């Protein structure tokens, strides 16, 4: 269909650009002006530039004029957008989409419907590291409580994400994956997955299987009581 | 740079009747803006393309009005798969401002967090650090507090919180403030209490332990 | 047990009303310079295959007519 293949999720420390192939498909080019829009996670969206496909009219947005360069590749209808002197503000999922060209022969669109799927770019100076999981998965008998919960402490990993499963994904009840809240310390985001077992489960160990594939690290854990 | 102000900041509605939403413009856009369906962790999807007219496979219930300052988005027949952050966005003025964000939640009732503080591991004491994790779990809404107490000392800044999404199953939430300390400041104290104040809680619930207890 | 801060002499201590006589080693009334309240202790040596057994030193200090029974368990 009228589709966009974005490629690909990539981070840079403060360095050079993350020029994204925005591969168009299904619809004809040189009639449909393609934009770019950034959105930081948990934030609103920011349109940041839109070329006309042929006779490339740049229309870069405010605060980056400048740092952005957008190019066209109408041999095979991909488009591109760079950034210059990258910076920690550029922790945003970059979406390309199509305004529609505001020429004379181009058909009427205003509404961005090829939609691109998104591209993870966080600008980041951290190094690729596995998590340092500091769990507690006790035998639900801390002091006296019946449905005593447990959870691991997925700490100090980079980049995203970790993949955590309780006992190779056996314990799915009570699973509440805390998102990657990002450390201001070393840009090593923090997550945790917890479950709520009962006190009549004390002869059961629970292994969060924390598997951080961008560092190719795999973590299995358990914690018991203290006599 | 026409500011787009969405009049519902968030919304919570147990699935039912008309859940109409609103966005206002700083100028007269005059039916030249669109509605969007940024689902969590997903690419946004076009809902309405020009203030109405129900873009290209939208099912049955997503009309809207406007023309030309304050625009509406009618979620008439709620259909709880549609719980997503919604967006007005002007187009026919540059630069092309988006809206604010229209996180649509579910309104079950206000529940109490099952609060569970957790000591740092001795493996973390082998790392020379300490992170105390205080749960909140299975509650509603997100409007909560955590007041860390380090031999009953109201501390913050050493604590990063973590908000689950609203569950599809029980519509709940789960929090964890993570009182990340040094090992040295950890060894200075024992009574590690976590004063949690939530609406489902009748009291500010202070979940505590002692350094070396559990 | 830790027979602490009594006066005058003596305390009379028995494990489980004198049931546990093995390992009994009554430490004499070493006298505090603090308040002239002498200190004693009676200990026993049980084995780890006795964990489901409580042991009560029955500390009975008759010149004050006081009787003390005790036990301590683990910490989870």
């Amino acid at each position: 269909e009228v589709q966009l293949v974005q490629s690909g999720a990539e981070v840079k420390k403060p360095g050079a650009s993350v020029k994204v192939s925005c591969k168009a498909s299904g619809y004809t080019f040189f009639k449909y002006g393609i934009s770019w829009v950034r959105q930081a996670p948990g934030q609103g969206l920011e349109w940041m530039g839109s070329i006309s496909p042929y006779t490339g009219e740049t229309h870069y947005a405010q605060k980056l004029q400048g740092r952005v360069t957008m190019t066209t590749d109408t041999s095979t209808s991909t488009a591109y957008m760079e950034l210059r002197s990258l910076r920690s503000d550029d922790t945003a999922v970059y979406y390309c989409a199509r305004e529609g060209a505001y020429g004379y022969r181009s058909p009427y669109q205003n509404w961005f419907d090829p939609w691109g799927q998104g591209t993870l770019v966080t600008v980041s100076s951290a190094s690729t590291k596995g998590p340092s999981v500091f769990p507690l998965a006790p035998c639900s008998r801390s002091t006296s409580e019946s449905t005593a919960a447990l959870g691991c402490l997925v700490k100090d990993y980079f980049p995203e994400p970790v993949t955590v499963s309780w006992n190779s994904g056996a314990l799915t009840s009570g699973v509440h994956t805390f998102p990657a809240v990002l450390q201001s310390s070393g840009l090593y985001s923090l997550s945790s997955v917890v479950t709520v077992p009962s006190s009549s489960l004390g002869t059961k160990t629970y292994t969060c299987n924390v598997d951080h594939k961008p560092s190719n690290t795999k973590v299995d854990k358990r914690v018991e009581s203290k006599y | 740079e026409i500011v787009m102000t969405q009049s519902p900041a968030t919304l919570s509605l147990s699935p039912g009747e008309r859940a109409t939403l609103s966005c206002r413009a700083s100028q007269s856009v005059s039916s030249y803006l669109a509605w969007y369906q940024q689902k969590p962790g997903q690419a946004p999807r076009l809902l309405i393309y020009d203030a109405s007219n129900r873009a290209t496979g939208i099912p049955a219930r997503f009309s809207g009005s406007g023309s030309g300052t304050d625009f509406t988005l009618t979620i008439s027949s709620l259909e709880p798969e549609d719980f997503a952050v919604y967006y007005c966005q002007q187009h026919s003025l540059l630069p092309r401002t988006f809206g604010g964000g229209t996180k649509v939640e579910i309104k079950r009732t206000v529940a109490a967090p099952s609060v569970f503080i957790f000591p740092p591991s001795d493996e973390q004491l082998k790392s020379g650090t300490a992170s105390v994790v205080c749960l909140l779990n299975n509650f509603y809404p997100r409007e909560a507090k955590v007041q860390w107490k380090v031999d009953n000392a109201l501390q913050s800044g050493n604590s990063q919180e973590s908000v689950t999404e609203q569950d599809s199953k029980d519509s709940t939430y789960s929090l964890s403030s993570t009182l990340t300390l040094s090992k040295a400041d950890y060894e200075k104290h024992k009574v590690y209490a976590c004063e949690v104040t939530h609406q489902g809680l009748s009291s500010p619930v202070t979940k505590s332990f002692n350094r070396g207890e559990c």
